[PDB]
DNA sequence: TCAGCATCTG
DNA sequence: CAGATGCTGA
């Protein structure tokens, strides 16, 4: 029985409060978020009932299935995918029960009118901190506001750090959601407080020292990259908030804050912001290897590539060729280790010694490591087996009870859970990770009259990840505080839209501008605002695709046959706006080889044809209500032969115009090289003249 | 063949077209483009600072010509106010709203207005030079790009012996040679 | 744009 | 050494 269904004291009072009104739930970095989540599943899963899930994750989802089978339910939840035909769905969503669905297909089965509606109980949502933005997950909760009575919604989240952000308030994701109560459960609170007061283990922290050589390096390695941040801030001003000191640079959230400030690349362009950039990069990833890893690696499988970089090229910058010598000095140098694997082995003769000491009517208890990655685990896991000389003379010849299991990757936290509940140890070591402390925290507290636990910290003198972990441990707790004071201190119109035309953002924000939605299958055209007009809308990368295939001209020839005006949107992007004009060919060409030439052409041909221009997704949806202050409201029911084949295929030419000069000229490039004066004058029509002129002389850039 | 309106003097666009030559006359539309083919240069910096400037001009234009083309340049930081008006001011009439960004490009939009009656063959010039050449063998999408790429023009393709066309990889020397053979061979007999 | 076939490349 | 996708025919 791996699934228990009570909760915890602590625990009981939420449901309590949830059930009768809807509320939004924030845990304290997973306080029991999964545990509610399959609280409430059981409770509606039943085939009379219809709930769907607004947005899961395929690892958990089979994790839930498993449970579910094991606690042995009448009715096991289906999953509705992309795997079946449209038809099928018809079957699934009658039958009843917990549907895990995808956040694509649950929109385009709402507004195809496939669902059976008017019977679902709820939705429920999970990890509801990602409808901060105008996300697809807002228009399912704006779709889902139809039912009179028996609505409800709950909106599950255990990311408190993410609600903290300038320019995003709660009160804007908390009117998006149709939620007026809101819960919270803190850290700090009373009735959490009490209940884990009784129940927790003893943690023993070993403070780790370093080598002297191991303080040199990482002095030297700070120092240049110091000079480098200088080197940046002389030769640009502009980025000063993104770097405002050294402290910063050694941070996580440093990469994703440049490259936000330097958005524009390409009007930034240039080779030393680049080098430098590359450099700083280099600088942080070999910082983070020599901690992570031996420095035996850092040397024979780092040291060596980069020095072969530099030389065949400017990938590495030159300025590390006669810079920083002393590093060479000190990598080449140690040998010696780091002293994290002598107090680890000196950790594991502690044990060893104090289970041989009271091994007298006790049973020992088994001792796991945990690691990172699974490159250090491996590195742990030979280097006990073989030794420490041994494996650093393996490693330098090469090129030239007591389970290890690593912490972060692609595995779901469920196997590593399920692999800790497996076996009951007593002594665990951590790398100073939170949720591997949390999860301990649970463990200790679920289990009243067990054995005493001991967890052991391995915590470096000025290390990188001591910084981490305080840095992520005030910004919870600023955030926890900032939500608890935010908390504390409170005639219709119908548009004719596509059903291939709902993942763009225009569908999202249309319905939320007030008017009504009616959508129906359809061939040609995107939006319908009158039964006179069809607007079909066309992204700055799919243009090209559609005018270098031909597809457009075809589907503009189709509409305009049976409606009156149809019009065309091109949606483009004001930081980075394509010009549409060739730089290195305007002067040796007679204003050619350009997407625009060809729209000109498009557009002419067809005189009932306009151009449309929208910077932003928020004009479009605006110009498409602009548009009907007095039109009517459509309705939904109305909706030798090879020469002669080149020379057929140029522009200006005819089938009189063809024979005409095909009984003159002989070659192609007899004419290819001649003026245009003679074409005009066995002809008379200057202009097919000048279109050959134009397509057979042309440059390309 | 183009005429300008003596309206228009202290124009940078005029100053940008070479390969077509203009001259003046008393005509109603500022630029024409041959025969029911009107131009109009309008930009954002004159539309915002005089609002009651374009409505007036396009009121007095009337219906006269076939198809009206009505070229605008975008020069405010924040585009989304008086493009909105310029939209709905050429849904309201009946004319084309074409959309530039520098003076270059409203002379090259006006050339290329200039110069193409042709015939409707588009069922960029990559687009065009791989529909116009796929009527012969030997050149397919891949191989259009690859001798855009390379060389640029037609006139360093045709130009060009059999040889200096087996040097190019992913296309094979016997392809280019079919190809030279098919397009070197007159059609019409010797007569 | 739909059935056979061979160039250079993996 | 051996199989990949545009030439050939309409």
């Amino acid at each position: 029985r791996i699934a228990m269904a009570p909760l915890l004291e602590y625990e009981r009072q939420l449901v309590l409060e949830l059930l009768d009104t809807d509320g939004l739930v924030v845990c304290a970095r997973g306080l029991g978020a999964d545990r509610l989540l399959y609280h409430f599943l059981q409770l509606h899963c039943h085939p009379a009932c219809l709930v769907l899930v607004l947005n899961t994750q395929p690892a958990e989802e089979e994790y839930f299935i498993n449970q579910l089978k094991i606690e042995g339910v009448e009715h096991l939840p289906r999953r509705v995918t992309n795997e079946i035909t449209s038809n099928s769905r018809y079957e699934v969503y009658t039958q009843g029960g917990v549907i895990f669905a995808t956040s694509r297909i649950l929109v385009v089965d709402f507004l195809t009118d496939r669902i059976p509606s008017d019977l679902i109980t709820g939705i429920l949502v999970y990890r509801a901190h990602r409808i901060i933005e105008s996300c697809q997950e807002a228009f399912i909760l704006r779709l889902f506001r139809q039912k009179n009575k028996r609505g409800f919604i709950k909106a599950f989240t255990d990311n408190a750090v993410a609600f903290d952000t300038g320019f995003c308030h709660v009160e804007r994701v908390m009117r998006n959601l149709f939620v007026r109560k809101l819960y919270l459960w803190p850290r700090f609170h009373v009735a959490v407080n009490s209940f884990l007061e009784q129940h927790k283990p003893e943690v023993v922290e070993i403070h780790v020292s370093m080598t002297p050589t191991m303080l040199a390096i990482q002095t030297a390695i700070l120092d240049i990259l110091n000079a480098c941040l200088k080197e940046l801030k002389c030769h640009n001003p502009s980025l000063e908030v993104e770097d405002l000191s050294l402290e910063n640079a050694i941070g996580k959230p440093f990469d994703k804050t440049i490259r936000h400030y330097l958005d524009p690349l390409w009007h930034q362009l240039g080779a030393k912001t680049k080098s430098l950039v590359q450099d700083l990069k280099i600088l942080r990833t070999l910082l983070q290897y020599l901690s992570q890893y031996d420095c035996v690696t850092f040397l024979n499988l780092l040291e060596s590539l980069r020095a072969t970089e530099k030389a065949f090229g400017q990938n590495s910058g030159w300025l590390f060729l006669d810079s920083s010598t002393s590093m060479f000095i000190n990598a080449r140098a140690r040998l010696e280790s780091n002293p994290k694997w002598e107090a680890l082995t000196e950790v594991l003769k502690e044990i060893e010694a104090e289970n041989k000491e009271s091994e007298a009517l006790g049973g020992p208890g088994q001792v796991l490591i945990c690691a990172s990655d699974d490159r250090t685990c491996s590195q742990l896991r030979d280097y006990i087996t073989l030794g420490a000389e041994a494996f650093l003379l393996r490693l330098y010849r090469k090129t030239f009870l007591t389970i290890i299991h690593p912490l972060l990757g692609c595995s779901d936290p469920y196997a590593l859970t399920r692999v800790l509940h497996e076996v009951e140890p007593r002594y665990v070591v951590l790398y100073d990770a939170e949720l591997t402390f949390v999860r301990q925290l649970e463990i200790y507290r679920a289990s009243r009259p067990g054995k005493p636990l001991r967890v052991y910290f391995l915590i470096y003198g000025g290390s990188t990840e001591e910084q981490r972990y305080l840095t992520a441990l005030r910004k919870e707790k600023e955030a926890f505080e900032k939500l608890i004071r935010e908390k504390a201190s409170m005639t219709q119109q119908s548009i004719v839209v596509d059903m291939r035309e709902f993942r763009s953002e225009l569908p999202s924000l249309i319905h939320r501008r007030g008017i009504d939605i009616e959508p129906v299958t359809l061939e040609v055209g995107d939006y319908i605002l009158t039964p006179e007009m069809c607007v079909e809308r066309k992204s700055i990368s799919d243009l090209i695709g559609s005018l270098n295939n031909g597809r457009l001209y075809s589907q503009c020839i189709s509409m305009s046959r049976y409606y009156k005006r149809p019009v065309l949107l091109i949606e483009f992007d004001p930081s980075k706006p394509f010009s549409l004009t060739s730089r290195g060919a305007l002067f040796q060409e007679i204003s050619s080889n350009d997407i625009s030439s060809k729209l000109t052409l498009l557009t002419l041909h067809f005189p009932r044809l306009r151009i449309l221009w929208c910077p932003s997704p928020h004009a479009t949806a605006e110009l498409f209500e602009e548009l009907k202050q007095s039109k009517p409201q459509p309705d939904a029911a109305t909706a030798n032969p090879g020469p002669q084949d080149f020379l057929l295929k140029m522009p200006g030419v005819n089938a009189k115009n063809c024979r005409s000069l095909m009984h003159h000229v002989k070659n192609i490039a007899e004419l290819a090289a001649l003026s245009q004066d003679e074409l005009t004058s066995i002809l008379g029509n200057a202009a097919n003249a000048k279109q050959l002129y134009d397509f057979i002389h042309t440059s390309f850039a | 063949s183009i005429i300008v309106s003596p309206r228009q003097r202290g124009n940078p666009v005029l100053k940008f077209v070479r390969n077509v030559p203009w001259e003046f006359g008393d005509v109603i539309p500022d630029y024409v483009l041959g025969q029911s083919t009107c131009a109009l240069f309008l930009s954002l910096r004159y539309h915002n600072l005089h609002p009651d400037y374009i409505h007036g001009r396009l009121q007095s234009l009337g219906k006269n010509f076939a198809l009206r083309v009505l070229l605008v340049q975008v020069d405010v930081k924040d585009p989304q106010q008086a493009l909105k008006e310029l939209a709905k001011m050429c849904i309201l009439a009946d004319c084309t709203l074409i959309l530039a960004w520098s003076p270059e490009e409203a002379g090259r939009y006006l050339e290329t207005y200039k110069a193409y009656e042709q015939k409707p063959a588009d069922l960029d010039f990559v687009s065009r030079v791989t529909e116009c050449l796929t009527t012969v063998k030997s050149v397919n999408k891949t191989d259009s790009q690859t001798l855009l790429t390379t060389f640029g023009s037609l006139e360093q393709l045709i130009a060009a012996s059999r040889e200096d066309l087996a040097l190019c990889p992913g296309l094979g020397p016997q392809k280019a040679r079919r190809l030279f053979d098919v397009l070197h061979e007159p059609f019409l007999k010797v007569p």
